[PDB]
RNA sequence: CCGUGAGGGAAAGGUGAAAAGAACCCCGGGAGGGGAGUGAAAUAGAGCCUGAAACCGUGGGCUUACAAGCAGUCACGGCCC
RNA sequence: CGAAUGCCGGCAUGAGUAACGAUAAAGAGGGUGAGAAUCCCUCUCGCCGUAAGCCCAAGGGUUCCUACGCAAUGGUCGUCA
RNA sequence: UCGAUGUCGGCUCGUCGCAUCCUGGGGCUGAAGAAGGUCCCAAGGGUUGGGCUGUUCGCCCAUUAAAGCGGCACGCGAGCUGGGUUCAGAACGUCGUGAGACAGUUCGGUCUCUAUCCGCCACGGGCGCAGGAGGCUUGAGGGGGGCUCUUCCUAGUACGAGAGGACCGGAAGGGACGCACCUCUGGUUUCCCAGCUGUCCCUCCAGGGGCAUAAGCUGGGUAGCCAUGUGCGGAAGGGAUAACCGCUGAAAGCAUCUAAGCGGGAAGCCCGCCCCAAGAUGAGGCCUCCCACGGCAGCCGGUAAGGACCCGGGAAGACCACCCGGUGGAUGGGCCGGGGGUGUAAGCGCCGCGAGGCGUUGAGCCGACCGGUCCCAAUCGUCCGAGGUCU
């Protein structure tokens, strides 16, 4: 028998192809769906993704912002069917898989250790030109 | 009391109603019943099922004779399921229903000759203040003169892990036909590829 | 620690009964299909360097 | 506790244990033979194995590779040019592993060869 | 993961600004505080004249903690500041405002208000 | 040999009448032994007169793996001489 | 003499047990030899370098060199010292 | 007991008693209700965290269902500590002409690697369970576990002037503890990747290796082993009872729970649940396999069914034991695809005087994880092993 495979396959069912590719650094706005009174709305939540941990399946990715004077971080797991879906915000081109520091940088330094990431952006612009 | 012999592949979770519930696999069917116990000639009801089929060049005279009388191809191993009576030859996860609930046994993983604050939790002594050479000793065993013997049942360090444990309850979140692939909620003992015994649950 | 020590000399009886266990058991040895002289299994054959059929050492 | 870890420790440390692989690499892909203990041995294929099949690669990138490892170059150039040639349709598997029957007089330790394959 | 010693930012307008949690009201013996847990805490650090004062033992609801705290949706979510709302024993908020966001499951476990007046509630 | 020094202070005898003290051959690197040979005697072979006791080992007879105990004493029974 | 934590000596138990004296480190090849992880040569690796290198003085007193040896000393082995 | 039985408190680890702190079941109540008081039954589980002090104890803060009292040499120093006290130093108050003294205060003051026996925690070897084997099982008998709070519904109903506020029954959510698991969260991850400083080296540049720790520093880090993280458990139910409450009912024309007899009734006793277990010598049962071999309830020798040694190994493990495999083969190692981590290698080309930057490029490297492939090694073999006693 083949183990993988199997939990593969149990996966297999659950698994999203809809959402974009991104990496640390780059800036991203995750449409999410959330519970409350008494009904659900869909609230972004926009930050540099800083930590995309992989396992295909068990993939999760943690974006950070900064709110009101407070900073935040949270996990998604990138398959999740809550996300209903995530729009690219900026191309970040951090040199390092994970992005820990950041959490003690200020507005002002993180920002030249993440100038834009040219190259993954007219690249999308090169696309986004469809018929 | 239907149950079913099966090896435990791994676990991940799914999604089910914008909720995450841990599962973990197992290949449970498909057992032949190589056997029925009887209280007339064995006194007592039950049944022998078969699982995973084995390379006759392995098997040797008394147990391929036994695959005999049962007309059943061999296999590589062998549990009973007490008090149970499949109408049939063959035993499937289909006997299971998702939303069910089942007890789950495996020979929990081995952690060897282990400590006692590892086996029975203990605190040890402290990392300083004096400590000599007792960091992770358990601590003072008996009184003095009198008892002036040592308990059984006393808690010492020794081999732990690789133990039978029966985990009680579980949920059945799918079962796959397709593989015999049984999806239940929680952990199970023993490590991947291990195997188990899914036997319905005795609670209520 | 306080320096445990013996409370009685031990028999000759209870250490010889201790020794029920210091039997060596004897090589396991095989004949080389080869030159037949007696060998351990799944070495190469001190006696004609042969192993597998083939020839592998000077001896 | 060990479960599912893969390299011995061979009481030595985190280099003594790596310069003692390379060093019986060295010493292996130097003459083709030499006579070790058993375990040194088991761990010594893999780690040549994998030394070799970069040079059936040629590449210049691997050359620079296996050369921390080895550092000497002649032995290199006799890796590339000489042996390497003579496993390209060889898939895997260039080291044998063979025991001694007789066993060390000063510790009893078992000894097996290992060799460079055909 | 809120426990004695434990100080707290304060996320309101009490006058204090910083509190050391000696008790955890969730319990007989529990051992840390949440979102959405109560806990009795010592004033450590106010501004002059405000409601509150250096010394004064209240309550509080901890808003947002440094230690993530998982959801059945498998999400997650981590602040970089343990944050509490000071109350009274009938969990209302002694204070006009809150300050910064809030954790989404204050609301589930009673405190409305708070999840009203925070800006950004997660 | 101990102590810087005054000073302290041991252990250790015996082949045989006579070396006639084992040439030579054999296994072994040697030590050691196995025959040959000497002798009245060689478990008198120099690690030697006699060679006790603890202590160690090899072979044999009885006996022991549901039992308990200052180990022995009394009676009976089975096996060995 | 059966005892004096007796005196001299011999031999047991703990026991094939702890330990074999700095965690700076080892690997292969060639030779030697009855016999080699432990000796010689060669290459690779590690280690000291205000030293773990080089001189002088106290003290030790033949331990320096070479040839032939390994019973005993060498905390193992030894063809080495 | 002075040819030594080490003495306070704490930490660790328990276990027992019940004169019960809590949870449970009752009687009386100046018991309306809720909440209390007082005796009775009950020892299953539980009985928090802190501030002061060497402290036991006690006081106090915040809590709680509650923060119980006691025995085990005021349990526990061949298990730790060593604050008190209780050697030598020093000083204060006091007594003494003085040397010194007091237990009164004060600062300081060597706590000894190796377990022979019982005892305990785990693991094997031998033998035995009348033929010899390979498997799967009954469970006598032991062990483990046993806790509790909160909020809503019943219902602001019964009760009460009012505040307050139920029994019975029914749902939901927690706390501490326990067993296991590693999908997620979170740690380690000793060379999986990368960056960096100084020095020596290879080969001058470039690209690299050594050392700086037993990783040189730093940023990341699979598997594995882990918890703060996850699932699960406490039960339900059946039976017999304790304190109490009765039915029928004499003695004793009434009365009486008892003297004949039958009921109700505790978190506690029994079973049920989890784990071990036939050395359960009372050594059990079932399935299949082997056989009726030669020489003289015994011996020797060769086989059968089988096993053991040998080997490649394993989330199994100190050795041993256990589990898989041994060319009729995917067990380990290597090679290959995937996962995964690091995060755009070297080389060349373009821009820049230069450190550098850009593209080739998510590139190269790349342990453990899921699988494929006989390239390498588990070659070839050896040794044990029934003839089944008697009525
Ligand atoms: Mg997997
Ligand atoms: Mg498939
Ligand atoms: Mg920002
Ligand atoms: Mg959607
Ligand atoms: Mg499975
Ligand atoms: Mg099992
Ligand atoms: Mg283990
Ligand atoms: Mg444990
Ligand atoms: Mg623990
Ligand atoms: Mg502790
Ligand atoms: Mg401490
Ligand atoms: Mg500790
Ligand atoms: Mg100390
Ligand atoms: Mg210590
Ligand atoms: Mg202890
Ligand atoms: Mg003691
Ligand atoms: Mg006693
Ligand atoms: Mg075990
Ligand atoms: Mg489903
Ligand atoms: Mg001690
Ligand atoms: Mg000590
Ligand atoms: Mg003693
Ligand atoms: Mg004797
Ligand atoms: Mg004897
Ligand atoms: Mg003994
Ligand atoms: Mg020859
Ligand atoms: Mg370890
Ligand atoms: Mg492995
Ligand atoms: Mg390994
Ligand atoms: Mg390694
Ligand atoms: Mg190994
Ligand atoms: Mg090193
Ligand atoms: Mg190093
Ligand atoms: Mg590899
Ligand atoms: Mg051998
Ligand atoms: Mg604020
Ligand atoms: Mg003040
Ligand atoms: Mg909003
Ligand atoms: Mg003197
Ligand atoms: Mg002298
Ligand atoms: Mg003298
Ligand atoms: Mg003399
Ligand atoms: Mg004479
Ligand atoms: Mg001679
Ligand atoms: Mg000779
Ligand atoms: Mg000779
Ligand atoms: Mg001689
Ligand atoms: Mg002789
Ligand atoms: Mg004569
Ligand atoms: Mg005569
Ligand atoms: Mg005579
Ligand atoms: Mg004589
Ligand atoms: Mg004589
Ligand atoms: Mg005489
Ligand atoms: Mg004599
Ligand atoms: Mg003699
Ligand atoms: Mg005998
Ligand atoms: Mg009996
Ligand atoms: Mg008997
Ligand atoms: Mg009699
Ligand atoms: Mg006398
Ligand atoms: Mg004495
Ligand atoms: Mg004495
Ligand atoms: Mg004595
Ligand atoms: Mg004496
Ligand atoms: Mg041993
Ligand atoms: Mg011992
Ligand atoms: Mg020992
Ligand atoms: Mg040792
Ligand atoms: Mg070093
Ligand atoms: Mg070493
Ligand atoms: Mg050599
Ligand atoms: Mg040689
Ligand atoms: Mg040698
Ligand atoms: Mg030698
Ligand atoms: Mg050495
Ligand atoms: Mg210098
Ligand atoms: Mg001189
Ligand atoms: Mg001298
Ligand atoms: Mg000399
Ligand atoms: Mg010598
Ligand atoms: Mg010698
Ligand atoms: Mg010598
Ligand atoms: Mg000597
Ligand atoms: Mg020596
Ligand atoms: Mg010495
Ligand atoms: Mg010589
Ligand atoms: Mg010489
Ligand atoms: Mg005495
Ligand atoms: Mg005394
Ligand atoms: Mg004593
Ligand atoms: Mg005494
Ligand atoms: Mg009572
Ligand atoms: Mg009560
Ligand atoms: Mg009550
Ligand atoms: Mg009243
Ligand atoms: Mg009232
Ligand atoms: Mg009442
Ligand atoms: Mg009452
Ligand atoms: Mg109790
Ligand atoms: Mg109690
Ligand atoms: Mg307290
Ligand atoms: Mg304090
Ligand atoms: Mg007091
Ligand atoms: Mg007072
Ligand atoms: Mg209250
Ligand atoms: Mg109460
Ligand atoms: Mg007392
Ligand atoms: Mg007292
Ligand atoms: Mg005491
Ligand atoms: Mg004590
Ligand atoms: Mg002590
Ligand atoms: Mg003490
Ligand atoms: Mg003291
Ligand atoms: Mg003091
Ligand atoms: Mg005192
Ligand atoms: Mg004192
Ligand atoms: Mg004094
Ligand atoms: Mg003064
Ligand atoms: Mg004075
Ligand atoms: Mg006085
Ligand atoms: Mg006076
Ligand atoms: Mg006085
Ligand atoms: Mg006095
Ligand atoms: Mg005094
Ligand atoms: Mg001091
Ligand atoms: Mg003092
Ligand atoms: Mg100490
Ligand atoms: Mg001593
Ligand atoms: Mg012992
Ligand atoms: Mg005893
Ligand atoms: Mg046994
Ligand atoms: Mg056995
Ligand atoms: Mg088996
Ligand atoms: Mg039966
Ligand atoms: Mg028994
Ligand atoms: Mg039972
Ligand atoms: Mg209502
Ligand atoms: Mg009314
Ligand atoms: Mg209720
Ligand atoms: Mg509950
Ligand atoms: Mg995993
Ligand atoms: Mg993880
Ligand atoms: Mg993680
Ligand atoms: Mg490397
Ligand atoms: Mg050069
Ligand atoms: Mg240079
Ligand atoms: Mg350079
Ligand atoms: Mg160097
Ligand atoms: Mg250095
Ligand atoms: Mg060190
Ligand atoms: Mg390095
Ligand atoms: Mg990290
Ligand atoms: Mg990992
Ligand atoms: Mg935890
Ligand atoms: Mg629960
Ligand atoms: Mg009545
Ligand atoms: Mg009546
Ligand atoms: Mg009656
Ligand atoms: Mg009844
Ligand atoms: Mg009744
Ligand atoms: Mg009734
Ligand atoms: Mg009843
Ligand atoms: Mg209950
Ligand atoms: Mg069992
Ligand atoms: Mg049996
Ligand atoms: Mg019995
Ligand atoms: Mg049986
Ligand atoms: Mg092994
Ligand atoms: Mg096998
Ligand atoms: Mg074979
Ligand atoms: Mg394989
Ligand atoms: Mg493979
Ligand atoms: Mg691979
Ligand atoms: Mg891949
Ligand atoms: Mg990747
Ligand atoms: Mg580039
Ligand atoms: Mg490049
Ligand atoms: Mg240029
Ligand atoms: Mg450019
Ligand atoms: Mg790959
Ligand atoms: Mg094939
Ligand atoms: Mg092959
Ligand atoms: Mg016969
Ligand atoms: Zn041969």
């Amino acid at each position: 028998m083949n183990r993988g495979a199997l939990i593969k396959l149990v996966e297999s069912r659950y698994v999203r192809t809809d959402l974009p590719e991104f990496r640390p650094g780059d800036t991203v706005r995750v449409s999410y769906k959330v519970k409350e009174g008494n009904r659900t709305r869909i609230q972004d939540f926009e930050g540099i993704v800083i930590r995309i941990r992989r396992n295909g399946f068990n993939t999760t990715f943690t974006v950070r912002k900064v709110s009101y004077g407070v900073g935040v971080e949270r996990i998604f797991p990138l398959h999740s069917p809550l996300i209903q879906k995530i729009d690219i915000v900026q191309r970040g081109r951090a040199r390092r898989a994970k992005l820990y520091f950041i959490r003690n940088l200020s507005d002002r330094e993180i920002r030249r250790k993440l100038r834009a990431d040219r190259k993954r952006i007219d690249q999308d612009r090169a696309a986004e030109r469809a018929a | 009391m239907k149950g079913i012999l099966g090896v435990k592949v791994g676990m991940t979770r799914i999604f089910r109603d914008d909720r995450a519930v841990p599962v973990t696999v197992i290949l449970a069917g498909p057992c032949p019943v190589v056997q029925r116990r009887t209280p007339e000639k064995d006194g007592y009801t039950a049944v022998q099922l078969g699982f995973l089929p084995q390379n006759p060049k392995r098997v040797n005279r008394p147990l391929k004779g036994h695959f005999a009388k049962a007309g059943v191809e061999p296999v590589r191993i062998l549990r009973e399921i007490r008090d149970f009576n499949p109408e049939g030859d063959t035993v499937t996860v289909e006997i299971f229903k998702p939303g069910e609930r089942v007890d789950v046994t495996g020979t929990s993983k081995g952690r060897g000759f282990a400590g006692v604050m590892k086996r029975w939790n203990f605190a040890g002594g402290p990392d300083s203040h004096g400590a000599h050479k007792i960091h992770r000793h358990p601590g003072s065993i008996g009184n003095r003169k009198t008892p002036g013997r040592v308990y059984k049942g006393k808690k010492m360090a020794g081999h732990y892990g690789a133990e039978r444990v029966t985990v009680m309850n579980l949920e059945v979140v799918d079962v796959i036909p397709e593989e015999n692939l049984l999806l239940v909620k929680g952990a199970v003992p023993g490590p991947n590829g291990g195997l188990v015994i899914v036997r319905e649950t005795k609670k209520a | 620690a306080k320096h445990p020590v013996p409370k009685k000399k031990t028999s000759k009886a209870r250490r010889d009964a201790r020794r029920s266990h210091h039997a060596l058991t004897p090589p396991t040895l095989v004949p080389c299909p080869e030159c037949k002289a007696m060998k351990p299994p799944h070495t190469v054959c001190p006696e004609c360097g042969y192993y597998a059929g083939r020839k592998v050492l000077e001896v | 506790m060990r479960h599912l870890k893969s390299g011995r420790k061979l009481n030595r440390h985190s280099s003594h244990r790596l310069a003692l692989y390379r060093n019986q690499a060295k010493s292996l892909l130097t003459h083709g033979r030499i006579t070790t203990t058993v375990p040194k041995a088991k761990e010594l294929r893999g780690f040549v194995d994998h030394l070799i099949h970069l040079a059936k690669r040629g590449d210049l990138h691997a050359r620079r590779l296996v050369l921390r490892d080895l550092q000497d170059v002649k032995l290199v150039r006799k890796l590339f040019d000489e042996i390497a040639p003579r496993y390209r349709d060889r898939q895997g598997g260039y080291t044998r592993v063979l025991k001694l029957a007789e066993r060390r007089r000063g510790d009893g330790a078992p000894l097996a060869l290992v060799e460079l394959v055909e | 993961m809120i426990q004695p010693q434990t100080y707290l930012e304060v996320a309101d307008n009490t006058g204090a600004r910083k509190i050391m949690c000696i008790r955890v009201l969730k319990g007989s013996n529990a051992k840390y505080a949440t979102v959405g847990d109560v806990i009795v805490a010592s004033v450590k650090e106010a501004i002059p004249r405000g409601a509150v004062k250096e010394g004064d033992v209240v309550k509080a609801v901890v808003v947002r903690t440094k230690k993530e705290i998982k959801r059945p949706d498998g999400s997650a979510i981590r602040f970089d500041d343990n944050a509490a709302v000071i109350i009274n024993n009938q969990l209302e908020p002694r204070g006009t405002r809150v300050f910064g966001p809030v954790a989404r499951e204050l609301r589930e476990k009673g405190f409305m208000k708070i999840v009203s007046l925070a800006p950004e509630v997660l």
